[PDB]
């Protein structure tokens, strides 16, 4: 399944656990994208 | 029964934010909101008169100001009383100017040394300034410039005379009018630059285009307020001021300068286009009118208090009641919003 | 639930620099004096000048100086009112006891 | 503490009602610094026509020892002399040689 | 009832300037010594001063 | 000073000297500093 | 990687630096609005030179 | 005393703002310290002379 | 057993002097004047050098004390961010009470 985490994405419910299970936000969220993955020119990753 | 009521609503008010019947009258001249009928207030207005209140007496609070301290930073009520200070700033100002040359001279870069002089202040930089917005304000019954107190000075002033003209009561209140303008750059803790840019071109801090700067409490705050961000900026604050008065500030600077995301101020920058407020917010504006700026900023605090981006926090605005008449957000939406 | 007190924090301020760049020199005038004369003649000016400069840096470290004094005064006064609340309170607590 | 008090406000109005006040130098640095930079531009005029002259007697109208910025207003003028009595000195050095 | 105390007060102080202005020239003199003598001799006063 | 330059140059107002280099509320503080400016604008007028 | 920043960490803690004071050390991405300060950098160094 | 943190953090606003804080002096020494040397240089030519 | 604590230490700093030499002399040059009117100009430069001097000097000690008065100043703040936790304890401590 696709998650959307570009920071400017609207949520869904799998958003929504992701962000809770870290207790973060969408603008930090993305930037942890960013940290983990830096060649991914988008903000969509599988629920891999 | 109505006379009583409206009595006892201002009666209310003063009770409710510690002042005297005395000083709520004071302050709302200060607020500007004084002159109003409040026995026949609308609604609207008596809410947000209320608010007014609530903010400026917090505000003062906070300044530890008493409300006569703000009345005669925000009061245009100047005395014509003759006071040694007035008598020794003539004198001073009078010689210093005798072989002054408006050709050679704009008139106020010449007097800002002698009015520092006499203004006890540290630097003719804000002088310049001070002499500049009141030209703009025009104070006192004369609706007095500095152009006019030099043909005044130049003509009909005798330093050292005690008695001079009648005309000298324009003179005064003038002069205590550059005072009042001296203690409000002091007092607010603003910056100089900042100071010449508030003074020079208002429109960047919210004033209505060609307006002169006001004094008024509201002004106040707000330079109070801008004067706290930029010291909040520190030691980027130059570079975020720099970036202000010319027009290129963005949001990847002033994050930097804040130690944020830029995606939060640009989510915050989008949201506070997308949503209606009374100054529009808009990409011309975004980073260069400081109510824009505060605006963005709000979006930010908010979604800051709430742990959450600021897209989450436009989509509990979205849930408004009132907005709901045509969206009927579904449930799934609040489940949405509740995640 | 205990609620636990929030973190004290430290304050701070800016000091972003004014700026002005330096003058335009005016206009060359020939005058009469042959140069080893005029020489000296722009010397004691500039003496005189280096006199003023002089002068002024004093005058300017002195309006400093008094500014902070009148500073440092008035937060004198203002942690003294608050003292008296305090040894007030103190004497309250002695009725109490 | 009351007297503690008294006496700050004491100090506090020594402070402010001696000769020697904040307001004294501020006067007197606003007062000076329109003289100095007066003095200034007189002092440069002198030293422009000390170069003219050197010019004139040397047969050649290109040397420059006067530079422009001898004035940095973002600090009140502070060094101007200094700076002009270099450039002078610098002339007497060329003409000698 | 206890009888709770007031508050502790600031105190103030006024300091009004006084004010003193400035004279008149005392009348000139024609000096029998040409200029470059006299301005040199007033630099000389006005540097004591 | 100021009456020789005037016969010197053929003025009858010339005026540089002026009221106020002693400020009596300042104890003549600084009247020198002021003669010295007025001088100095005196002997430039003269050298031009 | 975790090595490193605990290493890093332990230092600033220990020095009472901020990571922001880090990142502005080590940050290769500079600013490009020109400020008084440097106006004034400018101009010393213009007439210096 | 967060009174007095207020008015720590004023006086060291005051002396980073007042005129003659720690830029200016150091600005002034730099600046004189170039005139000083390169004066030295030419008043020792004019000794040798 | 107690874990009796090491005792506490004093801190040291290095303070490494830096090392210039001197100038060397520029060559001579023989101008037109004779010797005493070249002692007197010499003369006139030494002055001015060691008036230059002087004020080098003076800068020099307020640039130093003004980084004195900063340093000390940044101190008292951050003592005081430290006795803001320690009074807050208090007021928990009499909380426990």
């Amino acid at each position: 399944e696709e998650i959307d985490l570009n920071s400017g994405s609207t949520g869904d419910w799998r958003k929504t656990i992701l962000k809770r299970a870290f207790n973060i936000d969408d603008v930090s969220l993305f930037r942890l994208l960013k940290i983990t993955d830096h060649d991914n020119k988008d903000g969509k990753i599988k629920n891999n | 029964l109505k006379n009583l009521s409206n009595l006892y609503i201002g009666k209310l008010l003063a009770d409710i934010h510690q002042l005297t019947i005395d000083e709520l009258d004071l302050l709302l001249i200060a607020v500007g909101e004084g002159k109003t009928n409040l026995s026949a207030i609308s609604d609207k207005q008596l809410a947000t008169l209320i608010r007014k209140l609530n903010t400026i007496t917090s505000w003062l609070h906070t300044q530890k100001w008493s409300v006569f301290q703000l009345f005669i930073m925000t009061s245009t009520s100047y005395n014509k009383t003759l006071t040694p200070e007035i008598k020794n700033l003539l004198d001073t100002v009078y010689h210093g100017l005798q072989g002054f040359d408006k050709d050679k001279a704009d008139l106020l870069h010449v007097m800002a040394p002698y009015i520092a002089a006499t203004l006890q202040l540290s630097s003719e930089n804000v002088a310049h300034s001070v002499l500049l917005w009141a030209d703009k304000l025009q104070p006192g019954d004369g609706a007095m410039t500095a152009e006019k107190f030099w043909d005044w000075l130049n003509t009909k002033y005798t330093p050292g005379s005690s008695e001079a003209v009648e005309t000298q009561e324009h003179i005064v209140q003038y002069c205590q009018a550059l005072a009042q303008l001296e203690m409000v750059y002091h007092s607010t803790g603003i910056n100089e630059n900042a100071f010449r840019l508030f003074v020079t071109k208002p429109e960047m801090f919210g004033a209505a285009t060609g307006a002169a700067p006001a004094h008024d409490a509201l002004s106040l705050i707000m330079l109070t307020r801008f004067a706290d961000w930029v010291n909040a900026l520190g030691e980027k604050a130059s570079s975020v001021l720099a970036a202000f008065e010319a027009n290129s500030l963005t949001a990847e600077q002033l994050a930097d300068a804040m130690n944020l995301d830029a995606n939060l101020l640009l989510q915050a920058s989008i949201q506070a286009q997308n949503h209606q407020h009374l100054p529009p917010v808009t990409p011309e504006n975004a980073f260069s009118c400081w109510t824009s700026i505060n605006t963005i900023l709000q979006w930010v605090n908010v979604a800051q208090q709430l742990n959450v981006a600021p897209q989450g926090v436009s989509a509990l605005v979205g849930l408004d009641y009132i907005q709901s008449m045509k969206e009927t957000p579904t449930y799934a939406q609040w489940e949405n919003a509740a995640g | 639930i205990y609620a636990t007190p929030a973190d004290p924090k430290a304050l701070l301020s800016a000091a972003v620099a004014t700026s002005q760049g330096g003058g335009k020199l005016p206009e060359s005038f020939m005058s009469l004096w042959r140069f080893p004369h005029m020489l000296e003649n722009a010397r004691g000016m500039v003496s005189q000048l280096t006199q003023f400069g002089s002068t002024l840096q004093n005058i300017i470290e002195r309006q400093d100086a008094e500014a902070l004094n009148a500073l440092l005064q008035n937060q004198a006064a203002e942690l003294i009112l608050t003292n008296l609340s305090i040894q007030d309170k103190t004497i309250e607590e002695l009725d109490a006891e | 503490l009351k007297t503690q008090q008294e006496q700050t406000q004491s100090q506090l109005a020594f402070l402010q009602r001696k000769f020697s006040n904040q307001a004294l130098y501020n006067w007197l640095r606003g007062r000076l610094a329109a003289i100095y930079f007066q003095f200034y531009d007189l002092a440069v005029a002198r030293c422009l026509m000390a170069e003219q002259a050197y010019r004139w007697e040397l047969n050649d109208d290109s040397a420059r020892f006067i530079k422009p910025g001898a004035w940095q207003g973002t600090y009140a003028g502070l060094l101007a002399g200094e700076t002009l009595m270099l450039s002078l000195a610098q002339m007497e050095d060329a003409h000698l040689k």
